[PDB]
């Protein structure tokens, strides 16, 4: 209605909790002003709701509350979102509103934040892949259009400066799939949760460089903001990505800065009820959290738009079997996973390719999309390189003077190939310059070895020389 | 050469490993019992003492 | 004011009833004595209060005053050369008043309420006055203190006092509104201090030592944390950074360590030199102490006392260096708390807001534009204290992901008397490539590339040296002897530093880069009388390599000269033989 | 156990200022008191020795004490895994210096040595290297006291 009922009576503040005694007329996920003395006003969710009493949670911190003077006051019964088209170039905090000075939003529509699951039927298979520049994505771990690929990293790699290249350097190649019409490019957005200013400042200059502040819409959620803020800037991200794909045709690409700080903050929440824990204290309930997510991005029949995803997680003693990322690898469609070692060695960008997979690979390869040699040299250079790293650990131990032939070959691979295929810099390698590399590195190889390749390829690509490549 | 490496430097490195994860197991398994002495001694509450 | 009383003591923690009307993280006095508390949890009729004192001998019923009031500092002049408590108490006028032990209960102001300051106005009646903007000066041991505008008050000009001494609480400029503005204000220490804008830090933060200004650089308003187990060396560390950095101000905080420490600062620094200013280091520096035996609650609000008074002097212009000797104490603070409000505990028992809080004191730091136009910035560094060494305990995991520098320790060096003891393999810092415009004008344009040389033959090393153990030295080739050797050379003479020696305590910018030429010019010499024939037992045993160990113990001023010879001294001796 | 990282030692670690250390290989051997060198250590020393108290050489003669002990453990543990066949001249005198290093200095048994017969004990065990080798020690010092015979035997 145009106007609202102040509920008076809280009788606990405690943490991120607050309670309410005489709130039965509050529907269960509405979203309430919290009115202090001073006249400041805060925002909250209800999260229990019962004819007893009502639990709220509150984003903003809780100093300065006490029980005599502070007034609860609906909202809306559910939590929605004022999107349109003309938000790009805008940037919001972590509840959406403004913080560039610019007046607010007019709003088209408003949308709910939690949103709806996407009918299997309604799907379709992502088919056109993307080139982002990178000769270990490119060739052995294909992305695609409308996949969702998160980057495993670390305390010290540079997931970040990974993220903006891809950003930087991606675009599809209809001329390879036949399609034949330019595509437009990427629309950006960029929802950032605990972020540093060292980061911030980074990427807010980056994307400045390059001019893509004219197509970028920026959720920004620091490190010095509140902790509960966290849980409404993905939503609020991911429906304003889907709006503009399903909505306006907009092909977009959508960044997550940190999925561990979103994790740390569900589990204060997780804590503070009281909640059957997992394996490490965090609540049993996360991997459905995570799952609606990342599940909104995808491809709909009968519909250009598409959503991308490129997640960023942190393993924190570079541990794969920690919750996070290893409820993260049963979500999404693959990850790509940076390695310290090849880090120390100055090799950059340090993908580490054998823990990388890309699930939707097999989509966008073949005759008639990249090459017909695909996927043959990709297994072929995974085999060598996986020999290579078990010859390793044989000369850790017997020495590399015993070695017979075969091994030293194999070897003398792996080390060229790490110093050749995956070290690029910030050069923006082709395909086509990428499997002429891979060709080149396998050519070392005795042609007999090379089971994994059919006949027909080794007779038109082998044979060439590295030196005619690389001075 | 090769029985004094194995005897003196590979033997001690696996059994401390072996020590430090039966420590965390152990640290582990006594965390869990006191969250359910903690759900306990809740459920005995509320059954009981309320009106 | 709100007025109940206890109807709950439990160790630290005490409950008061008939307080409705309190509020959120208010201080409070507790019991006819008068301890200070704060509100964190309300609850109907009671409130819960923690105790920053002894709560031993409370009796149920003694009345409990709300002050109104979060917990603040007072931030004016005469802070520098001060001794202060976890709540910002001066110790020397708690010794005067109790003796020599600390006893509960006692009120002392934090700003000396007696002293007069030479007053120098600036502003004029009917100007028009914001927040963080200079109304006067007043002198200090060689600084210039700005008394500024609270960053909340806006107003216009009224009347304003003539230049003589006064008081610090004296009025000394009134607005139209009736506000009276004196030389102190009071902030609360939970609230950052609000600043214009956030800038990219390009300067370098000078520790005097060579291992972190060479390999691990750490920029002016950067983070840096240093973990490491007991005996590693991050007291001694820390206290070098503080004899030696370039920082205008020092602010230095004891959290739940030894007393010892602190009394060794206390006697040392009122007989040293200021390196910048000339005169002693006490007149710089500000210790805020919480030893191990104190109350534990007090652990808390030490840090945030240090880093609001941190944050003060930013914004006078000057550049700050606040070290934290160890927020582990700090951590264990918060767990018994947590424990007494019987909260669920996350990994190992720490409350889960553990990183919040972390995320929350290190992003304070930075280079930034003040209120009033000048330019100020905050660096902090802060020690770690894994339990066994383990660094996968949350503390430090919280810690690695806001942090721009690691400078890691090991036991294996410190056993071994080997000091600073920097793990250099696990060690890594992000202000490396934003400093490269500096290095490449104020030392030299090769700076960079001997840096990278000596990065290279550190790895080099360290890939020989699992051969060098699993075959022996004996069947190495000559050509990795030479880099075993050389790199045994750079360990012994360029990593190793005395942290007591007269001289080898500071070491410049440039004393370093001439060791480094002297040690790549040997290098490469050597490498080339190995194609020549030359055995590696005549190059060894000559005695050019006793004037490269001994040149870090040069001064300053005779180094130009050491290095000057030296050069032709290699020249020359490599040039006599074959 | 050996396990260092036990609660209670390292709990205790961070509040004292150094520790000293017994060992079990030296206690197998039969010296006493078993005292190990190289993990000890004394956070305050530097402040109580020096001029005026004690004697003035206390710190070098430490310092060099501490050097020789440290590579005659480096030359004697070099052989347990590769083999005897690498020992030079200077190698077998530190590996003597350190036999009686264990033998004589730790090795003292339930007696009641002076401080001035202590530097006098360690005088003497450092005569057996050459002045060249005493890199730690100022020439002064040298002058007045090197040169003594093993008085334990
Ligand atoms: N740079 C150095 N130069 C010389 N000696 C050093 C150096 N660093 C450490 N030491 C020696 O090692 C000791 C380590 O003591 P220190 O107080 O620095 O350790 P810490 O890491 O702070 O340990 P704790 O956790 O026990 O407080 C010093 O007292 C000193 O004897
Ligand atoms: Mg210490």
């Amino acid at each position: 209605d145009l106007l609202k009922k102040e509920y008076t009576g809280i009788t606990y503040i405690s943490g991120p909790l607050l309670f309410v005694e005489n709130a039965k007329d509050l529907a269960y996920g509405a979203i309430v002003d919290i009115k202090d003395g001073t006249g400041r006003v805060r925002g909250g969710q209800v999260i229990e709701v019962s004819e007893e009493y009502a639990v709220i949670q509150v984003f903003e911190e809780t100093t300065g509350l006490d029980l005599a003077t502070t007034s609860v006051s609906l909202v809306e019964d559910v939590a929605r979102l004022g999107v349109s088209k003309e938000m790009l170039g805008r940037r919001f905090n972590g509840i959406g509103k403004p913080i560039d000075g610019l007046p607010p939003i007019t709003p088209e529509k408003r949308l709910p934040i939690t949103g709806l699951p996407l009918n299997p039927v309604a799907r379709r298979k992502p088919e056109q892949f993307i080139q982002t520049g990178i000769s270990t994505i490119d060739v052995m771990n294909t992305l695609v259009r409308g996949q969702k690929l998160p980057i495993f990293s670390g305390s010290g790699l540079p997931a970040n400066e990974i993220a903006a290249q891809i950003a930087r350097q991606a675009t599809v190649r209809p001329d390879l799939s036949g399609e034949g019409e330019k595509e437009e490019p990427f629309a950006v957005v960029f929802a950032a949760m605990g972020i540093t200013q060292r980061e911030l400042s980074y990427f807010i200059q980056e994307f400045e460089r390059t001019g893509a502040l004219s197509r970028s819409v920026l959720f920004l959620n620091k490190a010095d903001d509140p902790t509960i803020e966290r849980i409404l800037t993905p939503r609020m991200a991911l429906t304003v990505a889907e709006y503009l794909a399903f909505e306006h045709d907009y092909h977009v690409l959508v960044i997550l800065t940190d999925m561990t700080n979103y994790c740390e903050a569900l589990r204060e929440i997780g804590a503070a009820r009281e909640e059957i824990p997992g394996r490490r204290g965090y609540p049993g309930y996360m991997y459905t959290d995570l799952a609606t997510i990342y599940e909104r991005a995808g491809v709909v029949e009968g519909k250009k738009g598409s959503v991308t995803q490129i997640p960023i997680l942190s393993m924190p003693d570079d541990d794969r079997t920690h919750p996070i990322p290893d409820l993260t690898g049963y979500i999404t469609e693959g990850q790509i996973q940076l390695s310290r070692e090849l880090h120390r060695k100055g090799i950059y960008p340090p993908i580490d390719p054998l823990p990388s997979l890309s699930r939707l690979m097999n989509n966008g390869v073949g005759k008639g999309k990249t090459r017909e040699d695909h996927k043959q040299v990709s297994d072929q250079l995974y085999s060598a390189y996986a020999n290579g790293v078990d010859i390793r650990k044989l000369v850790a131990i017997i020495g590399e003077d015993a070695l017979t032939e075969n091994d030293r070959r194999y070897l003398q691979f792996a080390d060229a190939f790490e110093r050749f295929f995956i070290n690029q810099g910030q050069q923006n390698r082709s395909i086509e310059e990428s499997l002429q590399i891979a060709w080149a590195l396998l050519s070392m190889l005795p042609q007999g070895e090379l089971k994994r390749i059919s006949k027909d390829h080794i007779g038109k690509y082998y044979g060439q020389k590295l030196e005619e490549i690389w001075g | 050469r090769r029985v004094n490496a194995l005897e003196q430097v590979v033997i001690p490195g696996i059994r401390a490993q072996i020590r430090f994860i039966q420590q965390v197991l152990e640290q582990r398994e006594r965390e869990d019992t006191f969250r359910l002495k903690r759900i306990k001694g809740k459920i005995e509450a509320r059954e009981a003492e309320e009106e | 004011m709100i007025q109940g009383v206890i109807q709950k003591i439990a160790g630290p923690a005490v409950i008061a009833k008939g307080m409705l009307g309190a509020r959120m993280y208010d201080i409070c006095k507790v019991g006819e004595e008068g301890l200070v508390g704060e509100i964190i949890r309300l609850d109907g009729d009671t409130a819960f209060v923690q105790v920053y004192e002894d709560t031993s001998g409370l009796k149920v019923g003694e009345p409990v005053v709300s002050t109104g009031l979060p917990l603040a500092v007072e931030l004016g002049p005469g802070m520098l050369n001060g001794i202060y408590d976890g709540i910002q108490r001066p110790l020397e006028r708690i010794r005067e008043k109790t003796g020599i032990y600390i006893t509960r209960g006692v009120v002392v102001h934090a700003l000396d309420r007696e002293k007069k300051w030479a007053w120098t106005p600036m502003v004029k009646p009917g100007d028009e006055v914001r927040g963080g903007m200079v109304l006067g000066t007043v002198p200090e041991f060689g600084f210039t203190h700005k008394i500024l505008v609270p960053p909340d008050v806006r107003g216009r000009v009224k009347e304003v006092k003539p230049a003589g001494e006064y008081t610090v609480e004296e009025p000394v400029v009134v607005l139209e509104d009736g506000t009276e503005l004196k030389m102190y204000h009071t902030w609360p220490v939970r609230r950052a201090r609000p600043v214009q804008r956030k800038l990219d830090p390009n300067t370098p933060f000078l520790t005097g030592m060579r291992i972190l200004d060479v390999l691990f650089p750490v920029a002016m308003g950067g983070t840096a944390a240093i973990p490491g187990p007991f005996g590693s060396g991050k007291t001694v560390t820390q206290q070098s950074l503080a004899k030696w950095s370039n920082a205008d101000v020092v602010v230095y905080v004891g959290c739940g360590e030894r007393g010892n420490e602190m009394t060794d600062v206390l006697v040392e620094f009122p007989e040293l030199t200021d390196p910048k200013t000339g005169g002693p280091l006490m007149h710089r520096t500000v210790l805020i102490a919480n030893t191990s035996n104190m109350p534990v609650a007090a652990r808390e609000a030490s840090i945030y006392v240090g880093v609001t008074i941190a944050e003060y002097f930013r914004d006078q212009g000057f550049s700050v260096a606040l070290m934290a000797d160890s927020t582990s104490r700090w951590a264990e603070a918060l767990r018994e708390i947590s424990s007494r409000l019987e909260e669920m505990p996350a990994e190992e028992g720490y409350p889960p807001y553990l990183a919040a809080r972390l995320a929350a004191f290190y992003e304070r730091a930075g280079k930034v534009i003040t209120l009033g136009g000048e330019e100020g910035a905050v660096t902090i560094v802060g020690a770690v204290s894994p339990p066994g060494g383990d660094m996968s305990e949350p503390v430090t995991q919280s810690t690695l992901r806001i942090v721009g520098a690691f400078w890691r320790l090991d036991a294996s060096l410190a056993f071994r008397r080997h000091f600073p003891a920097i793990n250099w393999n696990g060690s890594y810092s992000l202000f490396t490539s934003a400093l490269d415009p500096w290095y490449r004008e104020n030392v030299a344009e090769d700076y960079p590339e001997l840096r990278d040389a000596i990065s290279e033959l550190l790895q080099r090393e360290a890939g020989l040296q699992e051969i060098v153990q699993l075959v022996g030295p004996d069947a190495l080739q000559d050509a990795e002897r030479l880099v075993i050797e050389v790199g045994r050379i750079i360990r012994e003479d360029f990593l190793q530093q005395n942290a007591y020696h007269e001289v080898d305590a500071y070491c410049s910018m440039k004393k370093a880069y001439g060791i480094m030429k002297m040690i790549l010019a040997f290098y490469k010499e050597a490498e080339a009388a190995i194609k020549r024939g030359v055995s590696i037992d005549e190059i060894l045993q000559l005695p050019v390599l006793e004037r490269i160990g001994r040149a870090r113990y040069v001064s300053e001023e005779e180094f130009p000269a050491y290095f000057e010879e030296a050069m032709k001294e290699i020249q020359g001796a490599f040039k006599a033989l074959a």
